[PDB]
């Protein structure tokens, strides 16, 4: 429970790092953990490298997603504002 | 006997409920009738208007 | 134009670059001259953003409803005691 | 093109008329004092921005989708417009 | 020439009522009589009117005739009594005009320069502000033919101006007025959307509809363009209505922030003031 804890509080979100560091995340020599989570992790596998892409991520905007559930907000509000009235 | 006017006593208590729900429905209504008279009572009256010389 | 080279805004002043990035720079210190300047590559940009307007409404109610409420501690503080 | 995504590039002007680059300018901008499109050209990576189109004919198979496109906006209105006043219908009375 | 008509309920009515004269003997057609218009400016209005009586055989569909002595001393009656008033045209309660009412405007364009007909409802159904608006011109075509007369179609608008407000203000008796700001813009958001929903439905009902039966042809004096300024804006992103997104957005914020803002100050006042009189009324007398 603290080796896959680990891969779950790492990313996301965390910026560019480099390889032989991240040796030294997994520690061992070149252990086959580090491959599951290479894979797992998904983020990115970089030669020599890692990376956070694309981007930092999926970059949340929101545009008008949320206007619909403001629209909404005041739909139920303006009916607690006609309770009262 | 128990029984029959326990029975008994949410015959009056709905019909308040009702009269709850009614009157709530009444006072709104009513309300925006008001609503209306105060948009009676700021259009009356003019424009235009004659001023006078008040003592 | 925001964006422009320090060097050929200098040809057009007819100054050099050193107390031209200074007295800019000092422009903007006096705020009257919206911008800034990028020393790097050798850049001045200007940009706004003004209005400030609907900040001043809502801190000038709020800063001054926590006075409303401590006139409210006269009040029902003394039906207490 | 279904777009807009209405911005071009001006490798898709100049491989389709077969024009060079110079005059791609002279080419889009007449067409603007033609009356067909009133858009605006990109000079920086050369891209064109186009505005609005003029209608020209279409076609059969057309009316069909055109009632997919219009009733995809009858039932959107419906359901939201009917979701709207379903909240509230209660409170009206 | 005529961009817009006012029709007062007041013609209408003068119109329905006669619906009423000649509808308890019946039996078909329609009610037909001389409108009254008034013209100030390009917009057009209308105060009053008059029906005379009216019969279209269908044998001959393209017979029609109407009474020009109650067209001209009953002008001069209304002329006469009201100088303002004049004819502007005629009308018709429809519901759909068959071909052979061209004639009867080219018959009393001796009276006024250009007559406009007003097509009517008697009976309120569908889809919208009744009623409806012709004007006599010739468009010609660009296919060059010779010219013909296809009534292009003025929009209508129902308005008042002082009396005739005060009758039917009165009259109504029905629902809330108005009430601004609640109920009100959001039963239009029903009934412009829905109406609009079925409005384009049954009218491209009726663009397959023609297609498929009724040819020739309607395809295409105006299909072909008509239809791709239908495709010419699909419209979705991206990109530049992305940004219209969150500057929408951005837009919002400033409203609901005062919003928050009303809040706190009707709450602060009325409950403050409220609990105070309530406190102290309760302490007082008890």
């Amino acid at each position: 429970t603290i080796r896959d804890e680990i891969a779950g509080c790492i990313e996301k979100a965390y910026e560019k790092i480099l390889f032989t560091e991240a040796t030294r995340i997994l520690f061992f020599n070149t252990p086959k953990k580090m491959t599951d989570y290479a894979k797992k992790r998904g983020w990115v596998l970089g030669p020599n490298n890692y990376y956070s892409f694309a981007s930092q991520q999926q970059k949340p905007e929101d545009t008008t997603i949320p206007s619909t559930e403001l629209a909404k907000q005041v739909i139920e509000y303006a009916r607690q504002l006609e309770m009262i009235v | 006997d128990l029984y029959s006017r326990y029975k008994k006593l949410q015959q009056e208590l709905e019909f308040l409920e009702v009269q709850e729900e009614y009157i709530k429905d009444e006072q709104k209504n009513l309300k925006k009738e008001f609503l209306h008279a105060q948009e009676e009572v700021k259009r009356i009256q003019s424009i235009p208007l004659v001023i006078g010389q008040f003592l | 134009f925001s964006r422009v080279q320090i060097e050929h805004i200098s040809s057009l002043i007819k100054l050099s670059k050193a107390d031209v990035e200074r007295k800019l720079s000092q422009m903007i210190l006096d705020k009257k001259f919206h911008g800034i300047l990028d020393q790097g590559e050798g850049v001045l940009i200007i940009f706004d953003e003004p209005p400030v307007d609907k900040t001043y409404e809502a801190a000038l109610e709020t800063i001054q409803n926590m006075s409303k409420v401590v006139d409210s501690l006269y009040n029902k503080a003394k039906k207490l005691t | 093109r279904p777009a807009n995504h209405r911005q071009l590039t001006f490798e898709e002007i100049a491989k389709s008329a077969k024009i060079t680059v110079n005059e791609v300018e002279l080419l889009v901008m007449k067409a603007l004092s033609v009356g067909l499109v009133k858009g605006s050209i990109d000079e920086v990576d050369k891209r064109v921005h186009m505005t609005w189109v003029q209608p020209r004919v279409l076609d059969l198979q057309q009316i069909k989708g055109m009632k997919d496109r219009l009733e995809f906006w009858c039932t959107d209105v419906k359901s939201m417009e009917m979701l709207v006043e379903h909240q509230a219908h209660d409170i009206l009375t | 020439a005529v961009q817009k008509v006012v029709v007062h309920p007041l013609v209408l009515l003068s119109v329905v009522d006669h619906f009423n004269r000649i509808g308890k003997v019946g039996n078909q057609k329609r009610v037909v009589g001389v409108l009254l218009g008034s013209w100030q400016k390009k917009v057009l209005d209308v105060s009053n009117s008059f029906a005379v009586p009216f019969d279209e055989d269908d044998k001959d569909d393209s017979v029609w005739f109407l009474d020009h002595d109650y067209l001209e001393n009953m002008y001069g009656m209304f002329k006469k009594v009201n100088a303002r008033e004049r004819i502007v045209g005629w009308y018709h309660t429809g519901p759909k005009l068959h071909k052979n009412d061209i004639a009867i405007n080219e018959l009393m364009k001796r009276y006024c320069p250009n007559s406009v007909l007003v097509i009517i409802d008697v009976k309120p159904k569908d889809l919208g502000l009744p009623t409806e608006a012709y004007i006599s011109v010739e468009e010609v075509h660009d296919d060059g033919t010779p010219t013909s007369k296809t009534f292009e179609h003025v929009t209508s608008e129902i308005g008042a101006e002082e009396a005739e407000e005060v009758g039917v203000e009165h009259l109504l008796r029905d629902i809330k007025d108005t009430t601004v700001g609640t109920l009100s813009q959001r039963i239009t958001n029903q009934v412009h959307g829905l109406k609009g929903l079925n409005s384009k439905l049954l009218d491209i009902r009726s663009y397959l509809e023609k297609v498929a039966t009724g040819k020739l042809p309607i395809n295409h004096q105006i299909i072909y363009q008509l239809q791709d300024v239908f495709n010419l804006l699909p419209d979705v992103s991206l990109q530049e209505f992305v940004k219209a997104f969150y500057l929408k957005t951005n837009d919002q914020m400033v409203v609901v922030y005062l919003a928050s803002l009303i809040r706190s100050v009707v709450a602060l006042h009325n409950l403050i003031n409220n609990k105070i009189a309530n406190r102290d009324a309760e302490k007082k007398e008890g």
